[PDB]
């Protein structure tokens, strides 16, 4: 809720002024309101904690739990060059894995928007619009419910996995909409584009270290409904993760979301519409596919490609309700352990884990990685009639 | 090793130099970037002082008024307490007594005594306040490199007799 | 594995000691005050906020403090590969139940003066860094005493009345090596955690023919101190006798060749020869309701050497199972993707008799339930 403590903030590590009032050492935090007040006290002890935590150990401190008023708030950390990013979130609503994948989401986010972060906060003129970002973060960290609450249940693990809800396609219609997209790509060159149908992606020719960042912009900001008009044209300069001009385009129209991205070094619009009303005949085909072994549920995932492929909302739709939250819930401990593993093999660049349930019908919640092949994660709930 | 531990807590205004002549007597432990954040620096510094090996736990207290309650909190306990003030500066030759007044309201009256470093103010009037509140003015300089391990070492005397005296 | 352990008092602000074991091993390592001073003042910064801060998560190490009543804060670092917070907490409320039990709420709580109180706790050390450092029991960690069940002889119990009907008193207690061979009903049903606090604090002291030594009982009695006597009849082998050489050989004489069959026993718990699954490299169980641990670590000590290794193994994954379950199980397969390597690791929930497994590759993913099940059903006619 509101009154739920909560807070973002940008302190500056290595205080070198005479003064020592709060907006000395606070360059932004947020909410500026009475559910941040009493983080905005202790952000004396963060900057004292990360300090400490720099000197002792070698590395940056990852988060840390604070117990206000009788329950455990989590706070996550980053430290760039003279500057500490810190977010703060409860437990209870958000778990500390969730919010340090929330907090690396975040900051991916902002060095998309404008260069580095520090870039991000230290100019004024962005405060009311990042005010407004911030404010759809916690919005949708605290009050996801805002088809009906099944994409919010199911968030509090799909967050966690890199990619989008891939929809399995046929050969004709992938091979139509891959040349669709080659037309499109034909002032400005074009890295690459991605088509995403109802909230599912349909299809990306688009670099995954840029189809990531395209994926995380567009959620932060509400842009991928389900069952969802107007004309979405949104045309905005990129920094994802790569000098020249990044520019980035992003059409909408009838549940149909094309995003491009250009390099440098209405014009652009006319071409993509057209091309989106020649495609509008392949809209009832995606839907009949979109329509119509015990396994009840999977997440399974890749990693190379980052794409996801989860059941369509028919498929779920056909104890139910209690097996996908309950299931992505234990999925996000489950992921917390396979990020365990995962940041052991990004510093060397474990195998599975299973759970049972009976809030009844055995559940078997099992997630597998794999890394001998290319890498990539499978989640499974399944009756044990047969394993 | 049995170390007897005695804690100072040192008072000043923040604006006098406090921390160069403390990080010119202790190396090592510096802590020097808190005083902005929590409102205190901690040091240490093993001295020995009559076969002792005393361990001096310094607690070093922002003077601004940012962090004035929370300094509150770390005055009980302390074994002893030292009051720093420059003579070039004016704010802390008015402000040693209201120092004094709230160390020795928050833990107690402790055998402390107060220092001055490093003009506008004269050496009379500075005695004057010492012999009004029964210490003993010091004459420090950032330069000399002396008349502190002796403040020290007295101060640790004095813990040192009072816990021989009610030992037994 | 470096790992500190630092005890202040939370109302001055004074450490009381810097107990650490860096590396498992007992290293007199003295953690410099800088870091004890400025962990203390976040403490202090946090209380005065109302805000307790518990614990800070780096990616090497993990800092944890808590505030015990209200003139006592335990702090700890911990670089160990596999924290959890739970662990650590555990810890704290352990280390805190020591000094209860050794110096009393007295002398802990309003402190007259802490130069006494440091000299004072200076005979507490040794359970302490016992405690810090590689240790053969869980009985820490789970909060359950580490119990091994005796040779199916009711013979252990009756003589451990008989000896206690001649002493006079209700808490006489049987243990091996730290594990608790056989007590009365009144050692059972001890306080939470000096039950696990006392067999450890003898297996923790030095090897000694008889030893009087004063304590408090954290449940209970926090201020009468309790009189614990020690006699250690033989090698690894101690009987505790709890007050508020014709002393044991009235009774004790006749079991003298059972009490052989446990010098081996403490080690190799649960009855030698159990009929268990070959594939288990190590075996840990609960019993919630009666709060007994049951961790043997050498049922087949041939393959997966290092029996310390298995112990932290099955350390971390009951912390994983604490933080999932807290009808139920849950399995965890960890080592290389080749087919024949790595580990099994087995929890399932039945009856309030939650119990754990370490098994070797070749164990059956789909059987993995059902072995568990069978032996529940295999150890619940035990206890």
């Amino acid at each position: 809720g509101l009154n739920t403590p909560h807070i973002i903030m940008y302190l500056t590590l290595q205080l070198d002024s005479e003064t020592s009032k709060e907006e000395q050492e606070i360059l932004y935090h947020y909410p500026m309101s009475e559910a941040s007040q009493k983080l905005k006290s202790v952000r004396g002890i963060f900057l004292t904690l990360c300090d400490m935590l720099e000197n002792v150990t070698g590395t940056q401190v990852t988060s840390s739990s604070l117990l206000l008023n009788g329950k455990q708030i989590h706070v996550a950390y980053w430290k760039e060059s003279d500057k500490l990013l810190l977010i703060g979130l409860p437990a209870e609503e958000v778990p500390l894995p969730r919010l340090r994948n929330m907090i690396e989401n975040v900051i991916q986010t902002l060095k998309f928007m404008y260069g580095s972060l520090d870039s991000a906060f230290c100019q004024i003129e962005n405060v009311p619009r990042l005010d407004h970002f911030f404010n759809l973060f916690f919005q949708r960290a605290l009050q996801p419910a805002k088809a009906q609450q099944y994409d919010a249940s199911s968030a509090v693990l799909l967050d966690n996995l890199p990619g989008v809800r891939w929809l399995t396609l046929p050969l004709e219609i992938k091979m139509e909409l891959d040349m669709a997209l080659s037309d499109l790509e034909a002032l400005y060159t074009i890295l690459g584009s991605s088509l995403f149908y109802k909230g599912y992606l349909i299809c990306s020719h688009l670099p995954k270290d840029d189809l990531i960042d395209i994926a995380v912009y567009c959620r932060h900001y509400c842009l991928l409904p389900l069952a969802a008009i107007g004309q979405l044209i949104i045309w905005r300069e990129v920094f994802p993760q790569h000098e020249g001009r990044y520019f980035l385009l992003v059409v909408g129209l009838k549940h149909y979301m094309l995003c491009v991205l250009l390099e440098a070094g209405c014009v652009y619009v006319d071409q993509v519409k057209t091309t989106l009303h020649q495609l509008d005949g392949v809209d009832s085909r995606i839907d009949e596919r979109l329509a119509s072994n015990t396994l009840f549920h999977y997440v399974a995932l890749e990693t190379v490609q980052g794409i996801f492929i989860t059941p369509t909302l028919e498929e779920v739709a056909q104890i139910h309700p209690q097996l996908i939250k309950n299931f992505h819930q234990c999925c996000l401990s489950i992921r917390a352990v396979f990020q365990q593993t995962l940041v052991e093999e990004k510093k060397k660049g474990v195998k599975e884990h299973g759970v049972l349930f009976e809030c009844s019908m055995a559940y078997w919640v099992v997630g597998r990685l794999f890394l001998h092949p290319k890498p990539q994660e499978l989640y499974v709930c399944f009756h044990d009639s047969v394993t | 090793d049995m170390e007897v531990a005695i804690k100072m807590v040192v008072v000043g205004n923040g604006a006098v130099g406090k921390s160069s002549m403390i990080q010119r007597y202790c190396k090592g432990i510096f802590t020097k970037d808190y005083k902005k954040t929590i409102g205190v620096d901690f040091l240490e510094r093993q001295i020995q002082v009559n076969d002792e090996d005393v361990r001096l736990m310094l607690w070093d207290t922002a003077g601004q008024e940012e962090f004035d309650a929370i300094t509150k909190a770390y005055y009980r306990g302390a074994q002893a307490c030292v009051l720093v003030f420059s003579t070039t500066d004016r704010e802390s030759f008015e402000a040693v007594s209201s120092w004094r007044e709230k160390v020795v309201a928050e833990v107690g009256d402790i055998p402390t005594v107060l220092v001055q470093i490093k003009s506008c103010i004269k050496n009379e009037e500075a005695e004057a306040l010492a012999k009004r509140l029964k210490l003993r003015f010091y004459r420090t300089s950032v330069k000399e490199d002396l008349n502190v391990n002796e403040v020290f070492k007295y101060l640790a005397e004095k813990y040192l007799q009072k816990l021989k005296q009610q030992i037994a | 594995g470096t790992v500190h352990l630092l005890c202040l008092a939370a109302s001055s602000g004074v450490p009381l000691f810097c107990r650490s074991s860096r590396g498992g091993a007992p290293a007199r390592q003295q953690l410099p005050f800088s870091v004890i001073g400025s962990l203390n003042g976040v403490h202090m910064f946090g209380q005065n906020l109302e805000v307790q801060l518990s614990s800070a998560r780096t990616e090497n190490t993990t800092v944890v403090w808590k505030s015990f009543h209200d003139s006592i804060t335990l702090i700890v670092l911990s670089s160990e590969v596999g924290i959890s917070e739970l662990r650590l907490e555990r810890l704290l409320q352990m280390v805190f139940g020591a000094m209860v039990l050794l110096v009393g709420l007295e002398e802990l709580t309003n402190i007259r003066n802490v130069e006494r109180l440091k000299k004072d706790l200076r005979a507490s050390y040794c359970l302490i860094d016992s405690f810090l450092g590689d240790s053969e029991l869980i009985g820490d960690l789970t909060q359950c005493v580490d119990c091994v069940i005796p040779p199916e002889g009711s013979l252990l119990q009756e003589a451990l009345s008989g000896f206690a009907e001649a002493a006079g008193t209700t808490f006489v207690s049987l243990v091996v090596s730290g594990r608790v061979v056989a007590a009365t009903e009144g050692w059972w049903r001890l306080g939470t955690p000096e039950a696990v606090l006392l067999p450890w604090l003898v297996g923790s002291l030095p090897p000694q023919t008889a030893r009087d030594y004063p304590v408090y009982l954290p449940h209970g009695s926090p201020t009468v101190p309790h009189r614990l006597l020690t006699l250690t009849l033989l090698p690894s082998l101690e009987l505790c006798l709890l007050c508020g050489p014709q002393l044991l050989e009235r009774w004790w004489q006749p079991l003298l060749d059972p009490l052989r069959a446990c010098l081996p026993l403490g080690p190799r718990a649960l009855p030698s020869g159990f009929p268990l699954h070959t594939d288990i490299l190590g075996l840990l169980l609960l019993h919630l309701e009666l709060k007994r641990c049951l961790f043997t670590v050498e049922p087949l000590g041939d393959k997966e050497p290092s029996p310390e290794q298995r112990r932290r193994l099955l350390r971390n994954f009951y912390t994983l199972v604490t933080s999932t379950h807290f009808p139920r199980a849950c399995y965890l397969v960890l080592g290389t993707e080749e087919p024949g390597t790595g580990v099994r690791l087995v929890a399932l929930q039945l009856g309030l008799r939650r119990l754990l497994l370490l098994l070797s590759p070749q164990s059956p993913t789909h059987g993995l339930r059902s072995l568990a099940t069978h032996t529940l059903h295999a150890l619940t006619p035990l206890l």
